[PDB]
């Protein structure tokens, strides 16, 4: 029956921004709305309760607005530590229920184009009928980037498999990419690529048997 | 601190049963209530049920009616959540949580615990050495790593060097493959001399299939 609604979805913001996140109740909820942050891994965690209590610990950056239906969570000067999901709930009516989420991503830090390692199939992959090379892309900002494979000079598209980029730090990102072959082919071509594109630029890693 | 340490995890056929725990410590148990909130990928949080310590009464959102059991035993201050007849719809982390009185907010949470409801078979992974090498190292850091292959459901940790070996960790999230199993890595970079002098072993558990490895990773 009673909905919270958060808006938006999601937004990227410089560091020192100021950033604003909205939640409606479909009905008076008083001051009975708690705001959490939920990172990658981890549990979440409280950072407001009674609209606008900040819990033990959270920084002043943080502020909680709004009575009746209308509540606003406020981070005054956007920080790197601040990447992550954030959620309004309500907690008295039940089902004491949380809105869906606002993904907080942070634009406009330094650019960092990407390093790229690339491992070759394991003698103990190759002696069980397998063979996977696997290209490790870390150390970039901002976190996109494009994978292409080469056997030799030319394109190959079956057997590869890619990680949508992850935050590392404050600052970085890492990806991979899987690139699944038969041990006849690995030993049967003189070489095999993995080409990082970032930014409009490429990095490409080379290995052979 | 207040400790609260679920166990239970793991894959359930539909329509099957699973019993999640959650041990409390740190705090009178009985001044409580003490929730379960789970979080299904895609969706948001979700509260579960809740349960008086005391009374052992319980409530339980909609859709858990019925389904779900809510028990405590407070000799050893655990709470119990029984699942039965479970859907696919149902897979999510599973958190214990805290709340006082009749505000449903929650300042203590679990670690959760990724329960997955599938038709298919647990499978350990099989895990294989990323050799270090001059042809992985770059200004004398050389990259060595361990691939975790083809498991069934996630999820795994990797630790190196039974938790010794932390700076300079990258361990990826999972790719789903066309198999329907999973597979990740994790790649650390240290100096080149301390390959010959530092014995590098990754420490993969996967624990849905009751399953640790604990993989040698040998410059070549
Ligand atoms: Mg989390």
């Amino acid at each position: 029956r009673i909905q919270m609604t958060q808006s938006p979805s999601s937004l990227s913001a410089s560091v020192g921004d100021r950033v604003t996140i909205t939640c409606k109740a479909s009905q008076d909820v008083s001051i009975g709305v708690a705001w959490y942050q939920d990172k990658p891994g981890k549990a979440p965690k409280l950072l407001i309760y009674s609209a606008s209590y900040r819990y033990t610990g959270v920084p002043s950056r943080f502020s909680g607005s709004g009575s009746g239906t209308d509540f606003t969570l406020t981070i005054s000067s956007l920080q790197p530590e601040d990447f992550a999901t954030y959620y309004c709930q309500q907690y008295y009516i039940y089902p004491y229920t949380f809105g869906q989420g606002t993904k907080v991503e942070i634009k406009g830090q330094p650019k960092a184009a990407p390093s790229v390692t690339l491992f070759p199939p394991s003698s103990e992959e190759l002696q069980a009928n397998k063979a996977t090379l696997v290209c490790y892309i870390s150390d970039f900002y901002p976190g996109a980037v494009t994978v292409a494979w080469k056997a030799d000079s030319s394109p190959v598209k079956a057997g590869v498999e890619t990680t949508t980029p992850s935050k590392q730090s404050n600052n970085k990102y890492a990806a991979w990419s899987y690139l699944s072959l038969t041990p006849e082919q690995w030993k049967s071509h003189r070489s095999y690529s993995c080409q990082v594109t970032h930014e409009g630029s490429t990095v490409e890693k080379t290995v052979a048997p | 601190e207040v400790q609260l340490v679920e166990s239970g995890g793991g894959l359930v056929q539909p329509g099957g049963s699973l019993r999640l725990s959650c041990a409390a410590s740190g705090f009178t148990f009985t001044d409580y209530t003490m929730d379960w909130v789970r979080k299904a990928p895609g969706k948001g949080l979700e509260w579960v049920a809740d349960v008086n310590p005391n009374s052992g009464g319980s409530i339980y959102n909609q859709e858990f009616k019925g389904r779900f059991t809510l028990s405590v035993d407070r000799s050893k201050n655990t709470l119990y959540l029984q699942m039965n007849s479970l859907r696919a719809e149902d897979t999510a982390v599973y958190y214990c949580a805290r709340n006082l009185g009749p505000s449903f907010y929650f300042d203590y949470w679990g670690q959760g615990t990724l329960v997955t409801v599938s038709s298919a078979s647990t499978k350990g992974p099989s895990v294989f050495p990323l050799a270090p090498s001059s042809k992985s190292t770059s200004g004398g850091t050389a990259a060595l790593g361990c691939l975790v292959k083809d498991y069934f459901p996630e999820p795994v940790t990797v630790s190196w060097n039974s938790g010794a070996l932390t700076s300079g960790v990258a361990t990826g999230p999972a790719v789903l493959q066309s198999s329907g199993l999973y597979s990740l890595s994790s790649v650390v970079t240290v100096p080149s001399s301390s390959l010959g002098t530092q014995t590098y072993i990754c420490n993969v558990n996967h624990k849905p299939s009751n399953t640790k490895v604990d993989k040698k990773v040998e410059p070549k």
